[PDB]
RNA sequence: GUUUGACUGGGGCGGUCGCCUCCCAAAAUGUAACGGAGGCGCCCAAAGGUCACCUCAAGACGGUUGGAAAUCGUCUGUAGAGCGCAAAGGUAGAAGGUGGCUUGACUGCGAGACUGACACGUCGAGCAGGGAGGAAACUCGGGCUUAGUGAACCGGUGGUACCG
RNA sequence: UUCUCCCCGAAAUGUAUUGAGGUACAGCCUCGGAUGUUGACCAUGUCCUGUAGAGCACUCACAAGGCUAAAACCUUAUGAAACUCCGAAGGGGCACGCGUUUAGUCCGGGAGUGAGGCUGCGAGAGCUAACUUCCGUAGCCGAGAG
């Protein structure tokens, strides 16, 4: 969720993710395909439900995070002084980033808790388990 | 909070394999990305300029250390 | 101690233009001294006193600079740079300086 | 008719043969006393650009 | 090394259009015999979507 | 108030002055410098005004 | 009799108006917004000239006051410091820290160039008069640079002896 | 704001303005004179640059473990307009023409323009809204019929 840290606003555009297209943790993981924004309380959705389907079991990883700020302008204003202070906070994920991957669960239940995560999510995502692999 | 701003141009000015004339300014630039050569002078501003007319020529080692100068002709 | 061999070095090939090196060596009971043509990887006139002896370093390296001024007289030797090592222009070389070029 | 502008006359202005327009060097010209030797010393150009015609129809003779 | 306009100039870029000036073309339909030194292969180069270069 | 005033100096016997805003935080005591006026060469011009 | 600014996603209220630094700015320069951040209207007779010397942050082990950090000692230690103020470039053969003598924080000039529509603004070899430090080569016409500012008019003061 | 045909042909940018639908200078148009290929394109040589990408070596942020008085530090792992050990394609200056073309510059008379518009690409503001707004860049409309 929201990070404890620096300049308040940003700006924004698009090319595919280099910086974690592999699972290294866990064994299976379920895969971004689409280039959106996916902020905080979507990851944080996904976290409390596989935290339900799974959880007194399993290993949970969130290898993605709400870096970004994102902007409101107030209510109703004309394109007035600066921009708006706060909103909400943001990841981007581009095709072949993980977000997700599971650790010590069966493959069947990490493929039903991957489908209730990915059912609220804005884009459409692959889940794998891991071929080969190799950076280390 | 925004409003503020400010234009100063600055640069290399003459280029390797150019003749300058003596006296003409050959980098304008904050520190020393460039050091005055042989046959370079550096004003107070680190403004390199010719010291006596010639062909102008880059020495480029390591990017703390390269220097313009001059090769005269004749 | 390091510093002030480089830090003399810069300032003396700065102000080299035309003039030549003189770069006394005095760390020993050695004193030698070179000229050097900066540019041309060369010296050409060094007065090093291995065979000399005249007694305290201070007036034995004297010879020195007087043995050095005869022989670059002999190749033509306008003037010259200094390029002390570290050594604070003290009474040996200062002394091997008057001895140099007093009799130029 | 066509009055000369008196306020061009003994103003840095002035005519110098071969039809160029004078001016005098101003700023730093009085009132100012952090400025640099040179700075204090560097007035009295004339050579002035592309405002002649201007300067020129200021004074019909060069009053 | 024949050459022929087969493309118009108009709405094409600065380099474009001045190059094509330059190779001697001025109309579509224009054809020209044109020497093969460096500088000019790389102006028929480039424009050479504009132009059905023989062989 | 003010605290840095500018202060002219009189050359000593001479008939120029120099001007410069001598500090007068630890500048307590009048200005003394050298400095070439109308003559000669460089003489004490003493910076009281 | 008159005055009672302008910008302005209508006008008003609010805010802003000159100057410096960074991103925006699309690896030349330049580039707008009531885009995103931050500073200046100074300071220093030494924080300047020069000439000599020294080298930083931080950590670990060891030690009187101490008890995480004071002071001292060994080891590691391109800088993780410092540079009067902002940030950026630069910087250890110092521009950093300290002492000596000192005022070049000069007069008269200015080859040739940067930059601007103009008017401004920047850098500057080299020439003379005369100095300062160094044994010397040589360095000095304010400060590591980049902000610390104001045309003209009208007037105060001191020289000069052109007008009258 | 009235008669004709012929030749060329813009501007809606910059800086300044009690200035903002006005005006000055420049920029871009035309005419006459002068030089007389200095212009244009494309090639080779040379130099300059920190964007795209990428990467964590510094600053900030940050994911799972280890050691541990938590800081540092080790394995694994990321984000960046205001981070950069690196870093293109392109772009700019200069020379040369090794090669094709046809402008260029200086001097003087006359201007108009300084309300722009759309689309593709590159960004900001905005909802990664607008027949939206402000910059950059190419082309068309503007003044272009077919
Ligand atoms: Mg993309
Ligand atoms: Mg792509
Ligand atoms: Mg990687
Ligand atoms: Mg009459
Ligand atoms: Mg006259
Ligand atoms: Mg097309
Ligand atoms: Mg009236
Ligand atoms: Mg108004
Ligand atoms: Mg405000
Ligand atoms: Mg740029
Ligand atoms: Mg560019
Ligand atoms: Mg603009
Ligand atoms: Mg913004
Ligand atoms: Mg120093
Ligand atoms: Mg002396
Ligand atoms: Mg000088
Ligand atoms: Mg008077
Ligand atoms: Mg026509
Ligand atoms: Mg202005
Ligand atoms: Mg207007
Ligand atoms: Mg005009
Ligand atoms: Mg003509
Ligand atoms: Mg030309
Ligand atoms: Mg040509
Ligand atoms: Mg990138
Ligand atoms: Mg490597
Ligand atoms: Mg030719
Ligand atoms: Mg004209
Ligand atoms: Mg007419
Ligand atoms: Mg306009
Ligand atoms: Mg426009
Ligand atoms: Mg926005
Ligand atoms: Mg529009
Ligand atoms: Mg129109
Ligand atoms: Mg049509
Ligand atoms: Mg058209
Ligand atoms: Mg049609």
């Amino acid at each position: 969720k929201r990070t404890k840290f620096r300049k308040q606003f940003r700006g924004r555009m698009t090319g595919d993710a280099k910086g974690g297209d592999y699972v290294a943790f866990g064994d299976y993981g379920l895969i971004a395909m689409e280039p959106a924004w996916i902020k905080s309380n979507q990851i944080e959705a996904c976290r409390i439900v596989m935290s339900r389907h799974f959880r007194r079991g399993g290993k949970i990883y969130i290898r993605i995070f709400p870096d970004k700020p994102v902007t409101k302008k107030p209510a109703e204003t004309r394109m007035g002084k600066g921009k708006g202070a706060v909103e909400y906070w943001v990841s981007v994920v581009k095709p072949g980033r993980v977000m997700f991957e599971v650790a010590g669960v069966t493959e069947e239940q990490a493929k039903e808790a991957f489908r209730l995560a990915g059912h609220k999510l804005p884009i459409q995502t692959k889940m794998v388990k891991r071929e080969v692999y190799d950076e280390a | 909070n925004g409003r503020d701003s400010n234009p100063k141009y600055l640069g290399v000015k003459k280029f390797g394999g150019e003749v300058v004339k003596a006296g003409n300014i050959l980098v304008r630039q904050r520190g020393t990305k460039f050091k005055a050569g042989q046959g370079v002078g550096m004003g107070r501003d680190h403004t390199l300029f010719a010291l006596s007319d010639g062909k102008v020529v880059f020495i480029n080692k390591g990017k703390g250390a390269r220097f313009i100068s001059i090769e005269a002709a004749q | 101690r390091r510093k002030l061999r480089t830090r003399r070095k810069v300032r003396t090939t700065t102000a080299a233009s035309g003039r030549l090196r003189l770069s006394v060596y005095r760390s020993s009971k050695h004193i030698y001294a070179q000229i050097i043509d900066d540019s041309r990887g060369q010296t050409l006139a060094a007065a090093s006193s291995a065979a000399l002896k005249s007694g305290n370093k201070t007036d034995t390296a004297a010879a020195v600079g007087k043995a050095l001024a005869a022989a670059a007289a002999e190749k033509g030797i306008k003037q010259v740079v200094f390029d002390r090592g570290s050594y604070k222009y003290h009474g040996r070389v200062k002394a091997l300086a008057d001895a140099a070029r007093e009799g130029g | 008719p066509k009055m000369k502008t008196h306020k061009m006359a003994k103003r840095r202005i002035k005519i110098t043969g071969t039809g160029k327009v004078m001016a005098f060097k101003s700023g730093k010209r009085h009132q100012n006393t952090g400025k640099s030797g040179d700075e204090i010393r560097g007035k009295g150009k004339g050579f002035v650009l592309a405002k002649a015609e201007w300067a020129r129809m200021k004074l019909m003779l060069p009053r | 090394m024949k050459i022929k306009l087969v493309r118009s100039v108009i709405g094409r870029p600065g380099n474009q259009v001045k190059t094509v000036q330059a190779l001697g073309l001025r109309k579509i339909g224009d054809s020209r015999e044109v020497s093969d030194t460096p500088a000019v292969r790389g102006m028929v180069k480039t424009v050479k979507h504009l132009l059905e270069v023989q062989e | 108030p003010r605290i840095i005033v500018k202060m002219e100096s009189s050359a000593g016997t001479g008939f120029y002055y120099t001007t410069t805003k001598n500090r007068r935080n630890t500048q307590a005591k009048l200005e003394l410098k050298k400095y070439d006026p109308v003559a000669k060469k460089h003489v004490v011009f003493r910076e009281k005004k």
